């Protein structure tokens, strides 16, 4: 019944601006504030501003006066968030939330925030589609079970997801662990794919990681040699 | 401004308390607690210190003492596994860092850590990336610390959030981007993974 509905995800270049919508339903649109809270990955929630849906009056956080603009549409019962001059640290899931109580109490917006929209992911990346650099991870028997060695490929700096990795054209599957990518502050992804193989095969078997980055139409078959 | 622990662990049926401390806790009686499941939005479960929304299980309860608020979950159940954020006001709505609460469903398992040095190919290309791969740790909550020789290293560190493996343990990766000079200039670099009061450290030296 009481629902806030946000728009889809966005990808923006630095210096650009983004517009996120928040469609309300199931309650008197003009009786409750609409807050905006973002959540950068691995960071605490941060409030940025609210709007009085009745009067359109706004209140922003110190770090957002000048670059943020909240508007409301009384007929479509929709609040819009406009954030300008996007930096890379603006990457976050942006939530809208109904302000508890209403426009009658001094803390009538800070009682409780409920419900919340599903959130909209905004990703600020200076990178257009970009293929990865693939480097070899030389075999190491230090942290593997007896008789085996771990070798892999470092898939550095690509955009956007996804990347797929196979080994020896798929002939080698047991022992393969492709780790999820990290989203670096540069806006580029990097991941690693390792494979545990018999330490005796290192001098006999060839090991090649087949990296496929379809967005950039890039394919790399990197042979991973042991460092004698 | 608001300080709460990063991760908490507890077994089913028992009770535990998450603490949030900040100067704003004593000022007003507005401190609240928000529950967030992975991939979903936060939801209020405690507001105005101790009030509980209708529809919220009575097992949740809140309280404050001085500058420290506390959320208490009695009779811990599996669906309580989530991120719990504390909320207050200091000239604006402010939040804590969030507490990953895990309801133990298997034995605590320490991580396996594998540390790779920069590739000589990458080094000759005027770049360097140390790769610390962490796997098979339960619960999915670790802190990673990089050390140059013995000195800590905060600059150039990129760490993923944990992701659930098929065996329901968790994996994560940490990357230390380095200048080739920085790499050759030190005796060694270390990846230190802390997990549930235990630590696993792997070290690599440029002379290898």
């Amino acid at each position: 019944q009481v629902q806030l509905l946000e728009s889809g995800a966005e990808v923006k270049k630095p210096g650009a601006s983004v517009r996120v919508s928040c469609e309300a339903s199931g309650y008197t649109f003009t009786k409750y504030f609409i807050h905006w809270v973002r959540q950068a990955p691995g960071h605490g929630l941060e409030w940025i501003g609210w709007i009085n849906t009745l009067t359109s009056g706004v209140n922003y956080a110190r770090n957002f006066q000048g670059r943020l603009t909240l508007t409301r549409d009384l007929s479509t019962e929709t609040v819009y968030m406009d954030l300008r001059n996007l930096k890379s640290d603006d990457t976050a899931v942006y939530y809208c939330a109904r302000g508890g109580r209403g426009y009658d109490e001094p803390w009538g917006a800070y009682t409780w925030l409920d419900p919340w929209g599903q959130g909209s992911l905004v990703t600020v990346s200076s990178a257009s589609t970009k293929g990865p650099s693939v480097f070899p991870l030389a075999p190491s028997s230090k942290s593997t079970s007896g008789g085996t060695a771990a070798l892999g490929c470092l898939v550095k700096d690509y955009f956007p997801e996804p990347v797929t990795v196979s080994w020896n054209s798929g002939a080698l599957t047991s022992g393969v662990h492709t780790f999820p990518a990290v989203l670096q502050s540069s806006g580029l992804y990097s991941l690693s794919s390792v494979v545990t193989v018999p330490s005796s095969s290192l001098g006999t078997q060839t090991y090649i990681c087949n990296v496929n980055h379809k967005p950039s139409n890039t394919k790399v078959d990197k042979r991973v040699e042991p460092k004698s | 401004e608001l300080t709460q622990p990063a991760s908490v662990s507890g077994s089913p049926g028992q009770s535990i308390t998450i603490s949030c401390t900040g100067s704003s806790i004593g000022s007003y009686d507005l401190v609240s607690w928000y529950q967030q499941y992975p991939g979903k939005a936060p939801k209020v479960i405690i507001f105005e210190v101790s009030k509980r929304p209708s529809g919220v299980s009575h097992r949740f309860s809140g309280s404050k003492s001085g500058n420290t608020a506390a959320l208490t979950i009695s009779g811990l159940q599996v669906e309580d596994e989530a991120i719990y954020h504390c909320y207050s006001y200091d000239d604006m709505i402010i939040f804590g860092g969030g507490t990953r609460l895990t309801v133990l469903r298997q034995p605590k398992a320490a991580p396996s850590v594998t540390l790779f040095p920069p590739s000589s190919e990458e080094l000759q290309a005027n770049k360097a990336t140390l790769v610390c791969l962490i796997s098979d740790f339960y619960p999915g909550a670790v802190t990673v610390a990089w050390k140059a020789d013995s000195s800590p290293v905060k600059a150039g560190v990129e760490t993923t959030t944990p992701s659930k493996q098929s065996n329901n343990k968790y994996a994560a990766s940490s990357y230390l981007s380095l200048t080739p000079e920085q790499w050759k200039s030190h005796r060694s670099y270390s990846c230190q993974v802390t997990h549930e009061g235990s630590t696993v450290e792997k070290t690599v030296a440029p002379t290898e």
